[PDB]
């Protein structure tokens, strides 16, 4: 959907403005922050025309400056809409709490000392609502983090160049070094 | 009618959004395309341009756009106006720039976007401000480094964040 | 170069001329604009016509135009160049019978 | 250019002919200047002499020379040329008088040496006459003239008027001093024009050089002045 | 470049009196000192053409 | 003259001027300094003599 | 090499538009005609008009 | 184009139709006129 200039309109195009839904409801997670502004700030060949969706625009315009309160009000407004809109019915649960996981990312990203009441703000009286949604998150397995109750810890931490660049490489070298090797056992026994 | 029109392209190129510097030559092209047009059709449509120019950071296309004579040939004071405009266009001092939110007040009273033009000014001058209170050392107070910028916790954390 | 009558004969055919464009003499605008390039080379202090020339039939003479003008007030051996350097670097020129074939 | 040797009259490409433009400094061979000035109800004609020799007359040299009764005229360029030119011009006006009955305005006068030129010009093998002739007279309904006649048949006339030797100086003096709208009382004309000869020679010279040619009306009657006078008018301009 | 004769200064042949100093105008100019152009800002010239029996 | 007018374009033809009585004479006193001579060479009988 | 190799360095005049001496048809015309075209492969093709030459 | 195949391909299609005439076959058609070399490659490159 990186065209922009040869889907104006056509008897495939439901609506342009169905098309601009279809983009942004992709874009606001392939783009990340530099294709972000590079797609729809710098694109403004679509602005042109998504000039008539402002609702979800605006949440973007807001998904730079990282506003997580209009945040959650458009995260609401927009999970209301996916499920009411085809092709999604059996599959739009992750969507919105993925925009919630990779925007706690970069808003921890910030800095360490810092607490999530003081973005409890931000999330509206986000302190138990986070308070199971980030507990079930980090269970998830997401977004290498510290954070407490009688605490209420936020961090900046999970360099892949600490360790994990070099883990991968056993990793990858053991999972196909074995593969290898039974692949080479066969070969003889 | 389409020197309007190509004011518009440029306008427009900076309404619906090309580029300053797109929007620019185009005003550069609206400068120089006031070739015979009267007074109150030329002045005014320099003011818009020189506020727009004030507002770009940059003219940044002297030798040709105010080495033309252009700018010295409009008759009422409002292109005297403008001259002390371009003046601030070459300066654009903070010493001077945000001191004249009055001495650009009748100069804000022509301003064709009030969502951009200083916005971006003060957006830039954040950072420009953020390399004076960082400049001097890597770790600091968010009080006291923000002491110059005289807010401490008011926008500096979101900004600086965002940055 | 000087010319080129002396060409055009399979350069400019189908095939060849592929993106050809001329560029020969142009219309104005410019020598006003020269003016303020070449007058600006030299010092022109605050206050020096500009037009007086513009229109006055008298970019490769503004070259010896301000060597004449600019290298005079340096045998003047001063900065502040006059408007009336333009002429003395509008005398020394191709002036030969002046102004108009008459006829 | 040529290329073609511009041996005869004919036209050359882009686009000119060499001939009349060759004519044209026939007059600066000449070694001489001529100014003529209208400002108001008189017109003067001032021109100075080069005589080196003593054996030489002083009359004789006069280059003023009084066409009819109330029109004179001045020349430059070569001697001959001009001679035959003001006795065309004599008799031209004499056909007029004849012809018509009373005395030739200046205006039909230009334009029939004008017209002499031209068919001097049109029609191949003569010279073409290579001097320049200055016109005054005083017509009633339009006061005083000056005209010009070119070798080339492109008459033409106005206020202040030089043509010569060195005349775009001359007429770079008339336009710095033309242009003030003071009124020319005679003397404002006489005064002018020996300096601006005095300005574009630069000889502050006797009153036995130049000669004045003056015509005004209170007397319609073409009028050489007098060494005294000149002197007076000389001397009345010295401060 | 090698065969120049050393000889006298340039007060020998007369009737260029206004071209001793016109010469030395550009002859000096830039000889002396290129640095007024830091100043003024002139791009120098290459020379002139002379003529004459 | 010989230059074709595409390289016509050297800010000025300086000239050399003809040397006149003024000229003609300086040179001809340079041209005079060191002779066996007396002070008795008629100067403006050469100058006179002179074209 | 042919002597001249591009000369490798930084050739480059160092100059914008206007700064040359009055030659806003050639000016514009050069511009708009090669620094656009010189790199692009589409908009030509947006009217499919060629790849240029000289 | 058909002329360049009867001058061309007289050479090389069928020799069998004019060795039986017995008369010797054409070298050169200068295929001149106004200036040509994109379609005289492109022509006989099929």
């Amino acid at each position: 959907f990186l065209d922009t200039v040869s889907t104006f309109t056509s008897y495939e195009l439901m609506d342009y403005k169905t098309f601009v839904t279809y983009t942004v409801y992709v874009s606001m997670i392939a783009l990340e922050r530099p294709d972000l502004r590079e797609k729809v700030i710098k694109g403004a060949e679509i602005l042109e025309v998504l000039h008539s969706l402002p609702a979800v625009r605006q949440y973007l315009f807001s998904l730079y400056e990282c506003r997580y309160s209009v945040f959650f009000q458009s995260l609401a407004v927009v999970e209301q809409e996916m499920k009411k809109d085809w092709l999604f019915a059996p599959h739009y649960r992750y969507y919105v709490r993925e925009m919630r996981i990779h925007a706690y990312s970069q808003l921890l990203e910030s800095y360490r000392s810092l607490t999530l009441g003081y973005m409890a703000e931000a999330f509206g009286v986000g302190v138990e609502f986070i308070d199971q949604e980030l507990s079930r998150f980090i269970a998830a397995g997401r977004l290498h983090c510290k954070i407490d109750k009688v605490n209420e810890i936020v961090e900046t931490n999970r360099p892949d160049s600490k360790n994990w660049q070099y883990q991968e490489t056993i990793k990858k070298g053991d999972l196909l070094l074995n593969r290898v090797q039974k692949l080479s056992r066969v070969i003889n026994m | 009618l389409q020197a309007t029109l190509d004011m518009q392209s440029g306008i427009i190129h900076a309404a619906e959004e090309k580029d300053w510097k797109t929007a620019y030559s185009y005003f550069y092209e609206a400068f120089e395309g006031y070739d015979s047009i009267d007074s109150p059709k030329a002045i005014t449509s320099l003011k818009y341009m020189l506020l727009c120019k004030i507002m770009l950071n940059t003219p940044e296309d002297v030798q040709a756009l105010v080495s033309g004579k252009l700018a010295l040939r409009y008759a009422g004071r409002q292109t005297e106006a403008l001259k002390c405009v371009a003046q601030a266009s070459k300066n654009r001092s903070l010493a001077d720039f945000e001191k004249a939110l009055t001495d650009y007040r009748a100069e804000l009273r022509d301003d064709p976007i009030i969502s951009t033009h200083l916005a971006k000014l003060y957006d830039n001058l954040l950072e420009q401000n953020l390399i004076r209170v960082i400049e001097p050392f890597s770790r600091v107070q968010i009080e006291h480094i923000s002491s110059l910028i005289k807010l401490s916790k008011a926008d500096v954390e979101r900004k600086l964040s965002q940055m | 170069t000087n010319r080129a009558d002396t060409l055009d004969p399979a350069l400019l055919r189908p095939g060849r001329l592929d993106r050809k464009i001329e560029f020969p003499l142009p219309d104005r605008r410019q020598k006003r604009l020269i003016f303020s390039t070449i007058t600006s080379k030299m010092n022109l202090s605050e206050e020096v016509d500009l037009e007086d020339y513009v229109a006055r039939p008298d970019g490769a003479d503004i070259n010896s135009i301000c060597q004449e003008s600019g290298m005079l007030a340096v045998r003047e051996n001063r900065y502040i160049v006059l408007a009336k350097d333009f002429e003395k670097a509008y005398k020394t020129v191709i002036k030969k019978d002046e102004q108009e074939h008459e006829f | 250019s040529a290329g073609f040797d511009r041996h005869i009259t004919i036209f050359s490409p882009e686009g000119r002919l060499y001939q009349v433009e060759y004519a044209f400094k026939a007059i600066n061979q000449g070694g001489l200047t001529s100014v003529a000035v209208r400002g108001k109800d008189c017109a003067v004609i001032v021109t100075q002499k080069k005589v080196p020799d003593k054996l030489l007359d002083s009359s004789t040299v006069t280059h003023l020379f009084k066409i009819t009764e109330n029109i004179g005229c001045v020349m430059t360029g070569m001697t001959a040329d001009s001679r035959s030119q003001v006795q065309r011009a004599r008799y031209e006006a004499a056909n007029w008088k004849y012809k018509y009955g009373y005395e030739i305005p200046v205006d039909m006068l230009c334009k029939r040496i004008a017209d002499i030129s031209q068919v001097y010009t049109q029609n191949a093998e003569m010279r073409p006459l290579g001097c320049c002739m200055i016109l005054i007279g005083i017509d009633e309904e339009q006061g005083p003239q000056v005209y010009k006649c070119d070798p080339a048949g492109y008459y033409c006339g106005f206020k202040a008027t030089a043509a010569g030797v060195k005349q775009t100086e001359s007429t770079s003096f008339l336009e710095k001093k033309v242009k003030k709208k003071f009124d020319w009382t005679f003397e404002q004309t006489v005064e002018t024009a020996i300096t601006c000869l005095s300005t574009v020679l630069s000889i502050d010279f006797k009153p036995s050089e130049i000669e004045v040619g003056v015509v005004t009306v209170e007397n319609p009657k073409f009028r050489i002045l007098t060494e005294a006078e000149i002197d007076a008018h000389l001397v009345a301009l010295a401060e | 470049s090698h065969e120049d004769p050393g000889n006298v200064s340039y007060s020998e042949i007369g009737g260029l009196s206004e071209q001793i100093r016109e010469l030395r105008e550009v002859i000096e100019l830039p000889l002396t000192n290129p640095e007024l152009f830091q100043r003024v800002g002139i791009i120098p010239p290459k020379g002139c053409l002379l003529y004459g029996p | 003259d010989t230059l074709d007018p595409a390289l016509l374009r050297l800010d000025r033809k300086i000239h050399i001027d003809l040397p006149n009585e003024q000229a003609r004479l300086d040179i001809l006193k340079i041209h005079a300094g060191p002779i066996t001579k007396h002070g008795e060479i008629d100067y403006e009988a050469i100058v006179k003599l002179s074209d | 090499d042919s002597s001249i190799m591009m000369l490798t360095s930084d050739q480059k005049p160092d100059v914008m538009y206007a700064d040359i001496g009055g030659m806003d048809i050639q000016k514009q015309e050069v511009r708009e005609a090669v620094e656009l075209p010189l790199t692009h492969f589409e908009l030509y093709k947006q009217i499919g008009i060629d790849p240029p030459r000289g | 184009i058909k002329e360049i195949k009867e001058v061309i391909e007289l050479p090389v299609k069928h020799p069998e139709l004019f060795e039986a005439l017995g008369i010797a076959q054409p070298k050169g058609v200068l295929l001149y006129g106004p200036p040509k070399t994109l379609l005289a490659r492109a022509v006989a490159h099929h």
